[PDB]
């Protein structure tokens, strides 16, 4: 959504792409590894059920 | 009652029983009461102290 | 433990306790949420129903990571104030929450009308992640926004951790840009 | 707009307490079990003849 913003703003689609890309990494990876580490404890489980 | 020899129980039934019901309510009702009332002014009136 | 988890990998990645705490209490409130529309529909504490919270745990704070990321992003680029930085920020990002949060509600809504057992099993995670979902998006629209307005002020591992976070972002940098080119044999591998 | 609540912290923050206060009331009245009815229903009809 963010590289469709920035190419209709007047950007290239490689440029709009790419700076889009850049600049949501940290978004992307904090919300992955948040869902990723809470899942963990169910993963490791080691007892009953 | 509370006299009477063990194993003997008591139950309060018809208006005994409303009327029990009714003041066992009356500080949670209250409560709930001015606390909308707190939430709903301070919503209103931008402020924690109005 | 998955609560603690996600609060301990937020602070890792924000450094800051106010900037890890903003998104941190949207969970318990979406929980709540969630339990009171349990109670009116007549649901029920499970353990289907709890391993739906369990899951929700991570995705019920996204909207709350991306404005908070957002937010600290303009406040270091820009230097503007919490107020203007928030307001930018949530001009910036209010639609990627909203498609968000109507595509992730919307994912579970089929499951809950499968027929069986199997059925029955989906609709206590369909109903609990998309409440929660829901509640977390309206959380984030609204009370997020004021929380970093006010809270926030103007302004070890956690500089190893920004520097090596710079190198990485322009490392994803340089290989996206050699990546767009060899387009084709990216199709085939995707295929 | 989001930036209405931007500048009204209060209304928000009443909100919360909204959800917060209606969350904790209903926990209470909620059934705890293991698993929810999850299995075919079963009606038996019984028939005795001599
Ligand atoms: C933020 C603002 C607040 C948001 C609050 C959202 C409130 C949504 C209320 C939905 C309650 C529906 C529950 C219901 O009575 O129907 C169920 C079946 O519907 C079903 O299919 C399962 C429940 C569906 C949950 C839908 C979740 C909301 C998302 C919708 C928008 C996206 C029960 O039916 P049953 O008798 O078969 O009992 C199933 C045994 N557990
Ligand atoms: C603007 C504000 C509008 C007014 C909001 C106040 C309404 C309060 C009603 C809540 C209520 O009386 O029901 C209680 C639970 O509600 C619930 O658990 C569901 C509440 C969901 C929102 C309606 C049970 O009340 P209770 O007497 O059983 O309290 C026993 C505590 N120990």
């Amino acid at each position: 959504e963010f590289a469709k913003m920035l190419k209709e703003e007047g950007m290239s689609l490689i440029e709009a792409t790419v700076a889009a890309a850049k600049l949501r990494l940290r978004p992307i990876l904090m919300t992955s590894l948040a869902f990723t580490c809470g899942v963990i404890p169910l993963v490791i489980a080691t007892g009953a059920s | 009652i509370a006299k009477l020899p063990k194993g003997i129980g008591y139950e309060w039934t018809g208006i005994s029983l409303q009327e029990k019901q009714s003041e066992s309510q009356m500080a949670f009702l209250l409560g709930l009461s001015m606390l909308v009332v707190f939430l709903v002014l301070a919503a209103l009136y931008e402020s924690w102290a109005i | 433990e998955a609560m603690v988890l996600v609060f301990i990998v937020m602070y890792l990645f924000l450094h800051n306790v106010r900037y890890t705490l903003i998104p941190a209490i949207v969970a318990p409130i979406a929980l709540l949420g969630t339990f009171t529309v349990m109670l009116l529909a007549g649901f029920s504490i499970n353990v289907l129903t709890m391993f739906g919270m369990v899951l929700a745990i991570g995705i019920i704070v996204d909207d709350a990571i991306v404005v908070v990321e957002n937010v600290e992003r303009i406040m270091a680029t820009e230097g503007l104030s919490p107020k203007d930085a928030t307001s930018k920020a949530m001009k910036e990002i209010t639609s990627p929450i909203i498609g968000i949060t109507l595509v992730l509600a919307a994912v579970f809504l089929p499951m809950a009308f499968a027929s069986g057992s199997v059925g029955v099993i989906y609709k206590q995670f369909t109903l609990t992640m998309s409440v929660s979902i829901l509640f977390s998006a309206l959380l984030a629209l609204i009370l997020t926004p004021a929380l970093c307005a006010t809270i926030l002020k103007p302004i070890g591992f956690f500089a190893w951790f920004d520097r090596s976070f710079d190198k990485v972002t322009k490392k994803y940098e340089l290989m996206l840009l050699k990546i767009i080119k060899h387009t084709v044999p990216m199709m085939v591998i995707f295929l | 707009m989001s930036q209405f609540f931007i500048r009204r912290p209060v209304f928000a923050w009443v909100i919360a307490i909204f959800i917060i206060i209606f969350g904790l009331l209903s926990i209470p009245k909620l059934p705890i079990a293991r698993f929810p009815s999850v299995a075919p229903p079963q009606v038996n009809i019984s028939a005795t003849y001599p």
